[PDB]
RNA sequence: CCGGGCACUCUAACGGGACUGCCCGCGAAAGCGGGAGGAAGGAGGGGACGACGUCUGGUCAGCAUGGCCCUUACGGCCUGGGCGACACACGUGCUACAAUGCCCACUACAAAGCGAUGCCACCCGGCAACGGGGAGCUAAUCGCAAAAAGGUGGGCCCAGUUCGGAUUGGGGUCUGCAACCCGACCCCAUGAAGCCGGAAUCGCUAGUAAUCGCGGAUCAGCCAUGCCGCGGUGAAUACG
């Protein structure tokens, strides 16, 4: 993740089409949940910790 | 006539706050309609467990939220006197509209 | 019976035959049986002379069929062929013309398979 | 089957509705 | 590559979140990227006090954040003053308006996020890997404790040859789903690269 | 199958004639678990062996199972270094399941369009010792039999 | 007076109200045979009333909700086999002989990661 | 069977600048980049020149290809055969 | 539907229930076989959970981090093109080669999910995608939704076909600043190969396989037949 790629955070965007996500932990892009804000990889992490309250372990 | 809606991730902060929203109002006026359960709505996050390649890894997660209903019909002052003075549960997000 | 250029359906249910038409099908067969009063049901041999006429009057004057359709489509396939047109190239070289990959599934354009020698030593999968 | 566009099945499939395929 | 976090695997059962707040569908998105927001201070301005455990309540623009720690004093500040500094320069993240507090660790010797800590600065300064493990192993089941184990990664000891160090005693079941074990992790950036440093200490069961 | 000896399915009886072989032929009819029109096609073939005969369905049906099993069958044997057919005495289980299992595999070799037609049919031919079936079933016991001298590999 | 069975079959629930009458039966409000109709399975669903010799004996009311009509069927028969024991609790001694009082619990297993389908495994080239 | 609805789409860079041009003469080559650009009549005649993403073509413009989008006429990738 | 009622279904929280406890036989014991009662029986079915270690396994393009390397450029912006190229080779899949089928009509059974500039009832315009209007719901109380296979009836009549939909011509809707390269969908026309697949090879032991439809994440839209998951119907076989 280039520091210069989160250019994403300006909400100033000639088009809204080119707005994007990217993951506001790692800053990754490619798998990022909307519920969260967070990536894939972010997700497990934190949800692991127990730093994602409610989240939890799903079995069934 | 008020209706009240209480939800929560945990359950049991749930049944504990709801229970007491009861006994509260048990008093100062209607027995309430009983603290009703209702369905419960899942979210689900599967996420390949480690980064890079191994698409088949996983991991299942889930974020269960929680509802009740209590229901108190026949408001009596004191009926709002015992509520909106006594409150506790953290995890428990209410919503009074009659 | 002769309905269109050189057409000739028969023995067989008429909202069948009539899709045997170079420029009729289905969609179209179902419209002129339906605005013609004919039976679709009816096997072409069944026709009545009458039916007969007002099915191949409407057919061959409400549309374009046969050799003037096909005459129509290639015309266009030369048209925006004679002009740079990427469509055109693509159909120059007889290659999809429609954003489908090439790299692999492409024979129904391309036609019959032609393999060529290669470099084995390596996991081509 | 489920690969005509122009049918029931077809439609369904694709999970699109049109002249094949109503509404209701 | 196995073996869960040992406390993700218990949240429901021996094991409490580092955050309990009401639903919110609409706003999830935001009060976590704040309790993130909040531990990034709290886990720098509060290092040296043993900060081991950063938790979060909520209830509309309302935030608790009780942070836990081995030496509150560091964390109160003279007479009080820097608790006071916190409080202020915190709300300077968030409006919010949120409270504070400072929850004494009674025992440092049982918390596994401290004693990840304590290996990783030993490391840190360049004490022998093996030896700074056999102690805290120790110190854990020194100090109670039905078990215990320390785990460091990298390049022990500078060598190139990148190993792990063991070391454990009494039981610490990571199968068993109940034992109630404490799980810490702690880094050690090195004049020659990156240490992991594992804890896991098993106090009672039921 | 290393451990136990693995227990035979013990189906529910038919739901005309309350007879397991049915169901068991049922099912064999059957394709992508639509034990519906399975059951359809062998029902009406039940009438149809009744209106092109006067004979009762059932006996029909249990004549030609009778008929199509095969009482001896090859099994191919790795001996010294060549493959001998090996020829060997078919078990009263398998040789059902071979039986139903040829019945329908010969029915629907038939040319007539309607399936319930053609088993019908293939059935009433098996009473009578012919169609598809019978052919198999005395085709192996032709080829065992016929491979007698690597029989004292008996297995 | 009136008998009644709860019966539940890989996710199906029947409620048995069986009464004493004629013996035609209501499903849905639709007459058995009518709810059913073309379905060689459906006689299976009265299977425990020819056990004791009822039906033409009884009448029954049946509600039924969830699952396919092969499941009802099913828990349509853990009903009236247990509605047919409050009436005569010494039915049991003969009606279970036949397991009309156990409730199947064969269920759609979940569908596991990694495979297809539980178990449906996906397939490898030259491996 | 293409499509656009109600608006046929032509990037003003060159519109504007075409009917400028218009108003005068013809000018020798016009280089644009709105490969988007939908043809029109008033372009016809003209000789605007499009990008490939490496170089920019004269690719005059006539009246039996109005409605075709600009480029599409400026081919992209260079492929000559595998043959050897 | 209404009054009304908590009985039943259900919803969801707690709790009971199975322990080889009970009878028979073998046994030194553990345990094995059989039987009863029981919804369930000997780990009742499925998950989560993966030992010390193994491979110089994978990932410095998630992140982090030692070292080396660039610092008017190996950094940064933009527009456009490319990642979608093809004579070819392979992997995983989808649709199919048909009558136990295809089609049109009428009619019936499900679960798990999702919904703010969101799901969209109903009405009107349009063959249709969809458009204009517009009720309800912040969602057990409204919507996506039609489940499909199935059942009843009718058509096709063994044909490369009313099988199968590739390919191409034409017209058009919607998203989006914009769909040439390079979106999806609708309608007309076109209507390909394909008749069940050589050597070789894969999955699955039961509510499994096989078959049928339904939801979700990402997401403006979508190349999803991928993936994660849900329920319907529901086998064959195992000597060894
Ligand atoms: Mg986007
Ligand atoms: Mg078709
Ligand atoms: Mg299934
Ligand atoms: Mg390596
Ligand atoms: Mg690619
Ligand atoms: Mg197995
Ligand atoms: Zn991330």
């Amino acid at each position: 993740a280039r520091k210069a790629l989160i250019e994403k955070a300006k909400r100033t965007p000639k088009f809204k089409v080119r707005a994007y996500t990217r993951c506001v932990r790692c800053g990754r892009a490619r798998s990022v949940y909307r519920f969260f804000g967070l990536c894939r990889i972010c997700l497990r992490e934190l949800a692991h910790k127990g730093q994602l309250p409610g989240v939890r372990k799903a079995s069934w | 006539k008020i209706r009240i809606k209480l939800r929560g991730f945990d359950h049991k902060t749930l049944d504990a706050s709801a229970q007491k929203i009861v006994e509260a109002a048990r008093r100062s006026g209607a027995q309430v309609s009983g603290p009703i359960p209702l369905p419960t709505r899942v979210r689900r996050f599967t996420v390949i467990r480690g980064p890079f390649k191994h698409k088949d890894s996983r991991e299942h997660f889930e974020l269960r939220t929680h509802n009740r209903l209590v229901d108190i019909i026949n408001p009596n002052r004191k009926t709002i006197e015992q509520l909106m003075t006594l409150d506790l549960p953290t995890g428990v997000e209410i919503e009074i509209k009659t | 019976a002769r309905i269109a250029g050189v057409e000739i359906p028969r023995n067989k249910r008429v909202d069948v035959a009539l899709t045997y038409i170079y420029g009729i099908g289905k969609a179209r067969a179902k419209e002129a049986l339906e605005k013609t009063g004919i039976n679709p049901a009816t096997r072409v041999k069944d026709l009545t002379e009458a039916e007969v006429v007002r099915l191949r009057e409407y057919v061959e004057n409400t549309w374009k069929l046969e050799g003037e359709l096909r005459a129509e489509v290639a015309a266009n396939i030369k048209r925006l062929m004679d002009i740079g047109c990427y469509r055109g190239l693509r159909h120059r070289r007889g290659l999809p013309v429609r954003g489908q990959r090439t790299r692999t599934n492409a024979r129904t354009r391309k036609g019959p398979r032609k393999t060529v020698a290669g470099k084995k030593k390596a996991p081509r999968k | 089957g489920k690969g005509d566009r122009r049918t029931r099945r077809g439609k369904i499939w694709r999970g699109t509705y049109g002249k094949y395929r109503p509404r209701k | 590559g196995n073996k869960i976090h040992p406390i993700g695997f218990r949240l429901g059962i021996t094991r409490d979140w580092e955050s309990r707040w009401y639903a919110g569908k609409k706003q999830y998105r935001h009060l976590l990227l704040e309790d993130q927001r909040i531990r990034g201070l709290l886990e720098k301005e509060l290092y040296s006090a043993g900060l081991a455990r950063v938790d979060i309540e909520r209830a509309a623009d309302n935030v608790a954040v009780t942070v836990h720690v081995a030496k509150p004093g560091v964390v109160i500040g003279r007479g009080g003053e820097r608790i006071r500094v916190l409080r202020e320069e915190l709300a300077k993240l968030t409006g919010k308006n949120v409270a504070l507090n400072v929850q004494e660790v009674q025992n440092p010797n049982l918390s596994a996020p401290l004693v990840a800590q304590r290996v990783a600065e030993q490391i840190e300064r360049r004490f022998a890997v093996r030896r700074a493990i056999k102690q805290a192993v120790q110190r854990v089941m020194e100090s109670g404790a039905k078990g215990a184990k320390v785990i460091v990664s990298g390049r022990i000891g500078g060598a190139e040859q990148a190993r792990t160090e063991w070391a454990a005693q009494g039981r610490v079941p990571l199968h068993t789903l109940r034992a109630n074990i404490d799980y810490g992790f702690a880094l050690a950036r090195t004049t020659y690269g990156v240490l992991g440093v594992k804890a896991y200490i098993f106090l009672g069961e039921v | 199958a290393r451990r136990r000896r693995a227990e035979v399915r013990q189906l529910q009886p038919d739901l005309v004639y309350g007879d397991v072989l049915v169901t068991a032929f049922i099912n064999k009819i059957m394709r992508d678990g639509k034990k519906n029109l399975a059951a359809r096609i062998f029902y009406d073939a039940c009438k149809i062996i009744q209106e092109k005969t006067g004979q009762e369905p059932l006996k029909v049906f249990k004549q030609a199972v009778e008929n199509v099993k095969p009482r001896m069958e090859v099994r191919s044997r790795r001996v010294g270094g060549a493959n001998y057919q090996v020829p060997m005495e078919v078990s009263p289980r398998r040789q059902q399941s071979l039986a139903l299992r040829w019945l329908v595999q010969a029915a629907n070799q038939r040319p007539e369009r309607r399936a319930a037609v053609r088993i019908a049919h293939e059935l009433m031919d098996a009473a009578e010792g012919k169609g598809g079936a019978v052919k198999k079933k005395e085709d192996v016991e032709r080829m065992a039999e016929a491979n007698r001298a690597y029989a004292h590999y008996r297995w | 007076e009136q008998y009644y069975g709860t019966g539940r079959r890989k996710e199906a629930v029947a409620r048995v109200f069986l009464r004493p009458g004629n013996g035609k039966v209501t499903v849905n409000g639709q007459d058995f045979n009518e709810y059913f109709q073309g379905l060689v399975r459906a006689v299976a669903a009265l299977e425990p009333l020819r056990a004791v010799d009822a039906l033409g004996r009884f009448d029954a009311y049946i509600t039924v909700r969830g699952g396919g009509k092969s499941g009802q069927i099913d828990a349509i028969k853990l009903g009236i086999a247990r509605a047919l024991v409050q009436y005569n609790p010494d039915y049991r001694a003969k009606l279970k002989p036949l397991g009309f009082l156990t409730r199947d619990a064969r269920v759609v297993e979940r569908k596991k990661y990694g495979k297809h389908k539980a178990r449906r495994a996906p397939q490898y080239s030259k491996r | 069977p293409r499509s656009l609805k109600k608006g046929v789409f032509v990037d003003d860079h060159l519109l504007e600048k075409v009917l400028e041009l218009n108003a005068k003469g013809e000018k020798r080559l016009i280089k644009t980049w709105s490969r988007r650009s939908t043809i029109v009549p008033e372009m016809v005649g003209h000789t605007i020149a499009v990008y490939n993403g490496k170089q920019h073509v004269p690719v005059y413009i006539t009246e039996n290809m109005v409605g075709h989008k600009l480029g599409e006429f400026a081919p992209t990738r260079t492929y000559r055969g595998h043959g050897k």
